[PDB]
């Protein structure tokens, strides 16, 4: 059991962390034409609208959270403690979660068994996306057990384990000392999908097109 | 790094523009080798299309990872003078998709048997060393050769071998010839001009070996007979090119965007030269959205419309001011001036037969077929046999010329055109009127069968003693039209608004044109004419055409175009575009085709006879020869089935026959000899006692049908076959869907000629082998398919009516898979057929029937009337009064060293063709150094016949067309019959030699040649006629001049001696099966009209998946939106079409330019693809020919008499199919008959 | 004032023949692949019709092309980049496959391998190129209303009746119906590079052709909708977007386009167009959409002015461009003639591909008619295409260009006929028109004639120009995949070299 908890949160996030980054850059390098969020609307425009909307909404309302929850330093600290941060992360994050599983559920019911779909996927897609609704699932069964410590000590140690991962401090497993087994299995899910990021459509995530925003219209480009 | 790329987002910004609208960018653009490498290929290879669509278009075969990818047209044709557009790129849609093909999941890779007749076939050879007594086995066994007929088209076809396949083909060849006759084979391979030697490869095997080698432009109805009756040529017109040296153009029935689509742009573009264009189409067809102005007569009733512009054209430009032009034009030109004798009637005469010089005293000095020579009178009232008459073609020379001379003085005279003014009396002749007649679906107009007009005329002294009256046709003729001219005729026209026999306003009935429109456009066309001097032209097709009396409408645009004086002048004429019947080089072709380089002659047939017999379809005709009589014929002198008429038009040699003898042909002279006497007297002798008798007297008696069929570059039973469930039933035997009673079963009358059988011999083909690319409606019901090469993987040559270059097909890459070319295919049948026939036959002596030929001295068979040899009224008098009788000898074990060399009889004989020959002997000693010669053999020291090309070479070295040398000693042969030089017309270019390989760098144009009557020439454009215009070159008609008047018995009796208007025919196959097996759903009859498809060459690409997507995606038929919602249809809604012949399954395309009436099921959507079962049949829903059914036209049987005389392809009877009403309804089940349990149900 | 040049387009549509030919090519070569097998770079359309994708023309449907705000400012019909960017997730007007056609294919060898003893003669039925599943029936296609097919009621839906009394259109005797090819504008102010959130949409500076960067588009399929004419397809299966590239592999070397050069009706015309890029805004901004048309043309700058020619040659325009713009039949027809005219210029995208319009028969009349200002020719008012109708399509509903165009058309052919038939010379219609006879003459040699030199004056895209052609020319095309492609900066991961470039640098200078 020791074995295995080192492995998987002292470890594992370093594999998970390195596949994802030279991953992603080997990738974008070699696989240009392979780089894109795959739309699969036009072959069924039915429940689209809501469907990737809720999911879309809900999951970057979910990363927003994350990244701000486990990633803020504790001293940034009197107005926003531990336990504030985490009843906003079961109220907030929590409905964002609902709406998140609500998208990607009508989503893979779709790509599953709407026939232009499911006939023109890949098994990456059909993948990814059973593993991101059970990583939601999961996410919103860890509500009713933070709730039984609204102190915010679950939390801090999950913080504590996130904070010394990015850091590169070792002995990241001792802060998840006993932590309920329901957030270790989120916390292998979520790395998993950092794993599995770039060899599937997720690498659409870093192509967000933020520099549109100030783009001027008309682009032309000269003799190269 | 395109990840390090990024970080130099900023540097590569560039200076923004339009006020900060823009920004240039200074970034990587690699990206883009991404489609230029798609564009890049390895070679480009000029090709063309062996498709009968006309357009003979040269492409661009791009070859990339060496493979065919895509074409694009060549631009580099000969460019056209400068005041004239050029050709290129020219193409069409379905051409640009052709590439599909050749490795799509209907291209045919190797050779396929039908399962049943394999396991059969080597069971048999186990049990048979020898495989023409395996295949004896086979079929003679009923139970046998029963189970693998009825398997036709239902599956089970099984890979074989060339080897197998070859044998077995050629083994059941041996044994049909040996047990039955060498014409119970026979091959079927259309339009020889879209690929020439692929067509001969087929058609030489065949006459080698004795088959029947079956015409087709008859047979498609392509051939409009109105012009071997008019100038006594199958087919030649203007070249597009032509169209833009026209001030005035009429498109009448001719849908030139979607049916000429390459050379549709001379149309549009001569309009900005300010060329007036009129579309005459009963719907909003492509052609109206071109023209200026759109008439829209009821489909079927253009001859009334055109009889009505006629009158007008004649009353203003003839009549009351005189045109110069045009009046020195029908003197010297037509048969006008022309007398004819009238027949005495109770209170009135008839027309009929043109005055002959033998009626007169010292038959005004002609000793030399004076019997043939037509009379007039000259401005002085003398009578005269004036130069070019038929009589001066044969038996002497110089005087067969349109030169106006009198042909006893050979002075120079001036013939008269009417009479009026000058004659004795005034008598009345009746004229036929058949505007009264007619179905319920269309307008008529009555009047009386008969129509007295006042005609004036004289008396003559005939040589017999007796008198008699004449006038000319010319008084005939503007009495026929209905023209008062002061005698005070009461069935003549008092004004355009008199409802009679021809007028506008009587057209206006008829037609449903507007009176003023008729009137207008009619001046309108004259004027333009007088002012220009003939240049307005009419483009004319299928849509006249197609009509039982397609010879009615077309002699109604032709008589307009005569009036006007366009035949024969650059920028008009009659413009008659269907197939590509073309092959410009005529007479270097036909040697290799019909070996006649090796023997004559071959065995031709005409196809529409040979269908109407074999599959039966006389067993079923509605239609009868005395509803088509002329109201002053003896009824009594035409009794007898349709079928009657062939056969009796068979016996006096005026049509071919096939099978024709009920006896073995190769047997005949072994009995001539145990006889003591020669084979010829021997056969003339068995047939007037009856001890050998002409096969079709007996179609079904079990030796009198084809057995062996071959069919390669043709879709028959999925395109062109009409009565396509007849075919199935009695050709094939197997399930049809003929819904109709015969003969027999309505206890109607038998025919007199025929014998008759209650049961009806079914599945007569023993072996049907079908060559093709792609698996279609035909290799589905063959026993053997067998794959041949793509037009992209094979040599040969293409030319047209359009233009004037030879180009050709080329082999881009070898073919694929097991592929063959037809050339390649048929030499290895031939090869194997010579070892497999050692034994079984050898140097064999064959009697061939020959019908009396067209433009042969022959030609001039019965003068004056017909007489029957076999009702006694003359004697058997082969090649006069009955067909040649000759003797072929051939040598069945060399048929391969023949077929592969060029024979030793253009050498001791010669060559020629059109009435001319000449000597070519210099031509195949080029040959010998092109082609190399035979090492030894049969045919040792001769040309080389090997591959593609020599066959290429052997055409252009022969013919006139492509090697100056010829051109130059064919217009000399022509020089003796006229008496007038010609050579001058190819002199200029006698040392020019089109080369196979020269065309495939660039496309050569042509040389003027006899063959042909326009010329190539670089400051004047090709139009037909132009030669016998300029260069007084006689017509090959009676008369030498472009016959108004028919007065063959025949034509006269059964009312066609002058045009008048015919309405459309009953099929009468609708009111019996009406209802008769209802679904719930509304019925309703409705006229079938078959244009060309837009989204396929008949039945060619309709299985392309580019036509597919571009069109509706399978079989449709279109209706007005009024029929459509009476009928409850919506758009695409599956629909079932039938009638007595059959039915079919499709879906409608509701449109508001469809008239209401009719229907248009474009030709050819065949039956392979998408096409449910049929509720009426309980088969695989039918095509548009399951509703058709061959009806035969007598005028159209006539032979021996000068330009109503037999040629292949030149004259016989039509496939004509536009006359067709049908039940049209919306299915309700809609059951595939595949196991699929995927069915539908169409509610209501 | 910025001077850029581009290889413009005019279609004839008066001798357009609806025969396909040009979209039978364009397929072959460009869009056989699965993911683009219903896409038609090049499609035709018969009008009365709602076209391909269905009711395309329908921009409060659609969303496509630019508004021009309150404020005079412009902005996609789309939305502005937030507003764009928040739909995103589900491009809200996105047109689904349904909206162009299933895709179908036939099971062609059930023919071949039928089995013995089949009870009926077999047949080959459709199958969805999309799922692989029997179809029971194909419904679309990408030409569906061919030749009016169709019940008129559902024709006539087409945008382009709006303002006009068309019930008279579905009467038998008033039929009409005409063609219209088309392909990407390959605009100077196009909504497709403004509607794409990642830029990889561009236009090509020195030919001015659009396209969309196959390596940097990321498939957010937005451009689809920004597109009024909807000539971007999705490659469903790729997931990255598509358009026609106006042949730029042909172009770049002086070559007509596919669909030009295999134009069966010699109606495609091409040459270029010299234009002012920093005058594109304030020309698609203009207040009144009727005046679009003539802002563009403004845009246009004469290539025999010394002045547009000593700025073309600062601005970097090669001289060979500049010589083809002198003799360019699409700047004759749009600039000098007045009969090539834009499609839809109210979209304001400042299209490059524009249009003759067509003429028709003569409407129906009481009468067999009379002789007119033309003779035995057609009069513009007899027409029986309602030109009112060719203006909704080409000027914004503003007849007055229609008719001059038309006009000018008949103008010429009353001219040649009198030249050619009475063997006279009148310049009366003409006059009438404002031509000149040599005007008249050249129109005649273009249009008529139209020999292959006149209807295509492509120069070179010069290649060489700011490249290094020579190293290029030695080693493009050994596909070995070097993997250094693409990319300015020379590092790459794979510790490779470019195949096509020379690494070892000379010492000597
Ligand atoms: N794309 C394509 N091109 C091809 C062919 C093809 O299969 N596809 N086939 C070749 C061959 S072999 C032939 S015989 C012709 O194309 C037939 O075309 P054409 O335009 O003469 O006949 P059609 O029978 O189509 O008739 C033309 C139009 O005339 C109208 N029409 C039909 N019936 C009538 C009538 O009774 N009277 C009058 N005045 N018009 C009538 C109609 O609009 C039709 O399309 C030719 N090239
Ligand atoms: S099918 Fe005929 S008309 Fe069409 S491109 Fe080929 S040769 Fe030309
Ligand atoms: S090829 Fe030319 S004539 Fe034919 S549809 Fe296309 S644009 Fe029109
Ligand atoms: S929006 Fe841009 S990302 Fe691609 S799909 Fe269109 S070019
Ligand atoms: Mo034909």
């Amino acid at each position: 059991m020791q074995f295995l908890n080192m492995f998987f949160f002292d470890i594992y996030p370093y594999i998970a962390g390195a596949v994802f980054l030279i991953g992603s850059w080997l990738r974008y390098d070699y696989g240009q034409y392979t780089w894109r969020a795959a739309s699969s609307q036009m072959l069924d425009r039915k429940g689209m609208n809501l469907a990737s909307n809720l999911f879309h909404i809900g999951i970057l309302g979910i990363f927003v959270g994350h990244f701000f929850g486990m990633l803020t330093p504790h001293w940034m600290e009197a107005w926003l403690p531990i336990e504030v941060k985490q009843k906003m992360a079961m109220f907030a994050g929590g409905a964002s979660g609902v709406l998140c599983l609500i998208g990607g559920v009508l989503l893979l019911k779709r790509r599953l068994f709407s026939p232009r779909v499911r006939a023109t996927t890949t098994g990456a897609d059909i993948l990814i996306l059973s593993l991101l609704v059970i990583q939601c699932a999961l996410g919103l069964l860890t509500i009713p057990f933070s709730a039984q410590h609204m102190d915010g000590s679950e939390m801090m140690k999950l913080v504590g384990w996130a904070q010394s991962v990015v850091t590169f401090h070792g002995g990241a497993s001792q802060h998840l000392d006993g932590v309920a087994f329901i957030f270790r299995l989120h916390l292998v899910l979520g790395m998993t999908l950092f794993l599995l990021f770039p060899f599937s459509r997720l690498i659409h995530i870093w192509s967000v097109p933020v520099e549109y925003l100030t783009r001027k219209y008309q682009l032309v480009r000269a003799r190269h | 790094s395109k990840f390090l790329d990024r970080f130099r987002y900023f540097k590569q910004k560039g200076e923004t523009f339009a006020d900060g609208h823009g920004q240039l960018l200074n970034t990587n653009r690699d990206w883009e080798d991404g489609y230029r490498q798609r564009w890049q290929h390895d070679k480009i290879v000029r090709s063309t299309h062996g498709v009968n669509c006309t357009g003979s278009c040269s492409w661009k075969i791009y070859v990339k990872n060496g493979l065919v990818t895509w074409e694009t047209q060549q631009t580099d044709y000969p460019r056209t003078r400068p005041d004239l557009p050029n050709h290129e790129p020219r193409g069409c849609p379905r051409g640009a998709s052709y590439s599909w093909y050749l490795y799509s999941a209907n291209r045919l890779k190797y050779p396929m048997m039908r399962k049943r007749l394999m396991k059969m076939w080597r069971e048999a050879k186990a049990l048979h060393s020898d495989p023409v007594e395996a295949w004896a086995s086979i079929i003679e066994d009923a139970d046998k050769a029963k189970s693998f007929k009825q398997a036709r088209g239902r599956g089970g076809f099984v890979r074989s071998s060339w080897q197998e396949v070859n044998e077995l083909i050629a083994a059941s060849n041996v044994y049909t010839i040996k047990n039955y006759g060498p014409d119970r084979v026979a091959g079927f391979s259309p339009i020889p001009a879209m690929s020439m030697v692929s067509y001969a490869s087929g058609a030489r095997y065949l006459s080698l070996i004795g088959g029947t080698c079956l015409s087709f432009y008859d047979w498609y109805c392509d051939l409009p007979p109105a012009s071997p009756q008019t100038w006594g040529e199958q087919t030649d017109v203007p070249e597009s090119a032509d169209w833009y040296n026209s001030s005035y153009i009429i498109a009448w029935g001719s849908n030139v965007p979607q049916t000429r689509t390459p050379d549709a742009h001379f149309f549009t573009e001569v309009r900005y030269k300010g060329t007036k264009t009129v579309a005459v189409t009963p719907d909003y067809a492509e052609i109206a959205k071109l023209c200026d102005l759109w008439l829209a007569p009821k489909q079927g009733t253009d001859a009334a419309m055109a009889l009505a512009m006629g009158h007008v054209m004649l009353r203003e430009f003839h009549l009351d001011n005189p045109s110069q032009y045009f009046t020195d034009y029908v003197r010297r030109y037509t048969d006008m001036p022309m007398l004819v004798m009238l027949e005495e009637r109770d209170g009135y005469y008839a027309a009929g037969r043109m005055l002959r010089a033998a009626d007169l005293v010292d038959a005004l000095g002609q000793e030399n077929n004076p019997e043939w020579k037509t009379v007039a009178f000259n401005t002085n009232g003398e009578m005269v046999a004036p130069n070019g008459s038929i009589g001066f073609r044969w038996g002497e020379k110089g005087k067969w010329n349109l030169e106006q001379r009198d042909g006893k003085t050979g002075e120079e005279t001036e013939l008269q055109l009417s009479l009026l003014g000058s004659q004795d009396e005034i008598a009345e002749v009746g004229f036929p009127y058949f505007g009264g007649d007619g179905t319920e679906h269309f307008n008529k107009v009555e009047l009386e069968n008969v129509l007295l007009h006042k005609l004036p005329v004289k008396r003559l002294q005939l040589a017999d003693g007796s008198t008699a009256l004449v006038t000319t046709v010319y008084d005939l003729t503007l009495a026929n039209y209905g023209l008062e001219r002061g005698l005070n005729d009461v069935n003549c026209a008092t004004s355009y608004d008199d409802v009679k026999a021809y007028t506008p306003a009587w057209a206006e009935q008829i037609t449903g044109v507007s009176r003023s429109q008729i009137i207008r456009i009619a001046r309108e066309f004259a004027d333009n004419a007088d002012k220009t001097h003939g240049r307005s032209m009419i483009i004319v097709g299928a849509g006249l055409n197609h009509w039982y009396h397609l010879d009615m409408n077309y002699r109604g645009l032709i008589n307009m175009l005569i009036f006007c004086g366009c035949v024969g002048q650059s920028g008009g004429g009659w413009a008659h575009y269907v197939g590509q019947e073309k092959l410009r080089p005529q007479t270097g072709w036909q040697p290799l085709a019909f070996a006649l380089d090796w023997q004559r002659p071959a065995r031709h047939m005409n196809s529409t006879s040979y269908f109407y017999n074999h599959s039966s379809q006389w067993r079923y005709e509605t239609v009868t020869a005395e509803e088509l009589l002329s109201p002053m014929a003896d009824k009594s002198r035409y009794t007898g089935h349709l079928i009657d008429f062939n056969v009796r038009a068979e016996r006096m040699g005026w049509l071919p026959s096939a099978p024709q003898l009920g006896t073995n042909p190769l047997t005949i002279a072994g009995e001539a000899e145990k006889a003591g006497m020669n084979p010829v007297d021997y056969t003339v002798k068995s047939l007037k006692e009856g001890s050998i008798r002409f096969a079709a007297e007996q179609p079904e008696n079990g030796k009198n049908h084809p057995r062996n069929l071959f069919i390669w570059r043709s879709n028959l039973l999925g395109s062109s076959g009409k009565g396509h469930e007849f075919m199935l039933k009695y050709l094939l035997g197997t399930e049809h869907g003929i819904q109709g009673k015969d003969l027999g079963q309505q206890g109607g009358v038998k025919p007199e000629e025929v014998d008759w059988q209650d049961n009806g011999l079914e599945g007569k083909l023993d072996l049907v082998v079908t060559l093709d690319f792609r698996l279609s409606s035909t290799c589905l019901y063959s026993d053997i398919i067998l794959p041949t090469a793509t037009w992209y993987e094979k040599d040969d040559m293409n030319t047209s009516d359009m233009h004037p270059f030879i180009h050709p097909l080329s082999a881009a890459v070898d073919p694929a898979w097991e592929a063959k070319s037809d050339w390649e295919i048929y030499k290895a049948i031939a090869k194997k057929f010579s070892e497999v026939c050692v034994g079984h036959l050898g140097k064999e002596t064959d009697i061939v029937t020959l019908p009396i030929q067209h433009d042969s001295a022959a030609e001039l068979a019965q003068p004056l009337d017909v007489k029957d040899w076999k009702k006694g009224e003359c004697d058997l008098i082969p090649g006069k009064t009955a067909p040649h009788i000759m003797v072929v000898e051939r040598d069945y074990p060399a048929t391969y060293e023949r077929f592969t060399s060029i024979g030793p009889l253009m050498e001791k004989i010669g060559n020629g063709g059109k009435g001319i020959a000449w000597n070519t002997q210099s031509e195949m000693d080029l040959l010998r150094k092109l082609n190399y010669t035979k090492a030894e053999g049969p045919a040792k020291g001769q040309p080389m016949l090997n591959t593609a090309i020599d066959a290429a070479e052997m055409i252009l070295t022969l013919a006139p067309e492509t090697n100056g040398q010829v051109a130059v000693k064919a217009w000399a042969a022509l020089s003796e019959f006229t008496g007038r030089d010609h050579t001058h017309l190819a002199l200029n270019k006698e040392d020019e030699k089109i080369r196979f390989r020269d065309i495939q760098a660039q496309p050569r144009k042509i040389i003027s040649s006899p063959t042909w009557s326009g010329l190539e020439d670089e400051h004047v454009s090709y139009n037909a006629g132009y030669t016998n215009v300029h260069e007084l070159i006689p017509w090959r008609t009676l008369s030498g001049r472009q016959q108004l008047y028919q007065d063959h018995q025949w034509m006269r009796d059964f009312g066609e001696s002058l045009l008048v208007y015919r309405p459309p025919i009953d099929t009468r196959s609708v009111k019996e099966v009406i209802g008769q097996k209802s679904n719930g759903n509304q019925e309703k009859a409705l006229n079938f009209l078959t244009p060309h498809q837009k989204w396929g060459i008949h039945s060619t690409y309709s299985d392309n998946l580019l036509m597919l997507t571009l069109g509706r995606g399978g079989p449709v038929v279109w209706l007005s939106e009024a029929d459509a919602k009476d009928l409850g249809i919506a758009d695409n809604d599956w629909i079932e079409v039938f009638n007595s012949n059959g039915a079919l399954t499709a879906r409608a395309v509701v449109s508001q330019r469809v008239p209401a009436g009719m229907t248009m099921m474009y030709h050819a959507q065949e039956r392979i693809v998408n096409l449910p079962g049929s509720e009426i049949t309980q088969q695989r829903g039918g095509i548009h020919n399951s509703v058709t059914r061959i009806t035969p036209k007598p005028t159209h049987m006539i032979g021996g008499y000068a330009h109503l005389a037999y040629g292949f392809n030149y004259y016989g009877t039509v496939g004509s199919n536009r006359d067709e009403f049908v039940v049209v309804r919306k299915m309700k089940n809609i059951d595939w008959l595949d196991g699929e349990g995927n069915d539908q149900v169409q509610e209501s | 004032m910025k001077i850029r040049s581009q290889v413009g387009m005019v279609l004839n549509l008066d001798k357009c023949i609806g025969c396909h030919t040009c979209s039978v090519t364009c397929k072959n070569v460009w869009t056989s692949r699965e993911g683009v097998e219903y896409a038609w770079f090049n499609n035709v359309e018969t009008k009365p019709g709602q076209g391909f994708p269905t009711d395309w023309e329908n921009q409060e449907k659609y969303k496509g092309g630019w508004i021009r705000k309150i404020n005079g400012k412009l902005q996609p019909r789309m939305g502005n980049r937030a507003m764009l960017l928040g739909k995103i997730f589900a491009n809200p007007h996105l047109p689904g496959i349904d909206d162009y056609y299933e895709p179908f294919d036939f099971d062609y060898q059930n023919l071949h391998t039928a089995p013995e003893g089949s009870k009926s003669q077999p047949i080959a039925r459709p199958r969805s190129l999309i799922t692989g599943e029997r179809m029971a029936k194909i419904e679309k296609g990408p030409n569906w209303e061919d030749d009016l097919g169709g019940e008129f009621d559902k024709l006539a839906k087409d945008k382009n009746f709006d303002n006009i009394q068309k019930a008279m259109y579905s009467q038998f005797e008033n039929t009409f119906m005409m063609y219209l090819p088309r392909l990407c504008e390959h605009c100077l102010n196009p909504a497709c590079v403004a509607t794409c959130p990642s830029g990889a949409i561009y236009k090509r500076e020195e030919d001015g052709i659009v396209l969309i960067d196959q390596d940097k588009c990321r498939g957010w399929r937005m451009c689809i909708t920004g597109c009024p004419y909807k000539k971007i397809y999705f490659n469903w299966k790729s997931g990255k977007s598509e358009k026609c590239i106006f042949c730029y592999p042909r172009i770049e070397a002086g070559q007509p386009t596919v669909c030009s050069e295999t134009c069966v009706g010699r109606i495609r015309y091409l040459g270029v167009l010299l234009y002012d890029a920093d005058a594109i805004e304030r020309a698609a901004s203009t207040e009144n959409e009727k005046d679009l048309y003539q802002r563009q043309l403004d845009v246009f700058l004469d290539p025999n002015d010394p002045k547009v020619i000593e700025q073309a040659i600062k601005d970097g325009i090669p001289l060979s461009v500049i010589e083809a713009a002198q003799q360019s039949p699409v700047y004759k027809m749009a600039m000098e003639w007045k009969l090539a005219l834009p499609l839809h210029p109210e979209y304001r995208t400042l299209p490059m591909v524009w249009y003759v319009p067509p003429l028709s028969p003569i409407q129906s009349a009481a009468d067999a008619g009379e002789l007119g200002s033309n003779g035995i020719l057609p009069d513009v008012e007899s027409l029986r295409i309602p030109v009112q109708y060719l203006a909704n399509l080409l000027t914004a509903g503003d007849t007055k260009p229609v008719l001059r165009a038309l006009k000018r058309m008949l103008a010429m052919r009353h001219y040649k006929r009198a030249e050619t038939v009475d063997g006279k010379v009148d310049t009366r219609a003409l006059e009438e028109v404002g031509l000149t006879e040599a005007q008249a003459q050249e129109m005649y040699r273009y249009l008529a004639i139209a020999n292959y030199e006149d209807r295509f004056v492509v120069p070179s895209s010069h290649r060489e120009l700011a490249r290094e052609a020579f190293p290029e020319k030695n080693g493009c095309g050994f596909t070995f995949g070097d993997g250094c492609h693409g990319s300015d900066t020379k590092f790459n991961l794979f510790n490779s070299r470019r195949i096509d470039a020379i690494d070892v640098t000379s010492k000597t200078e």
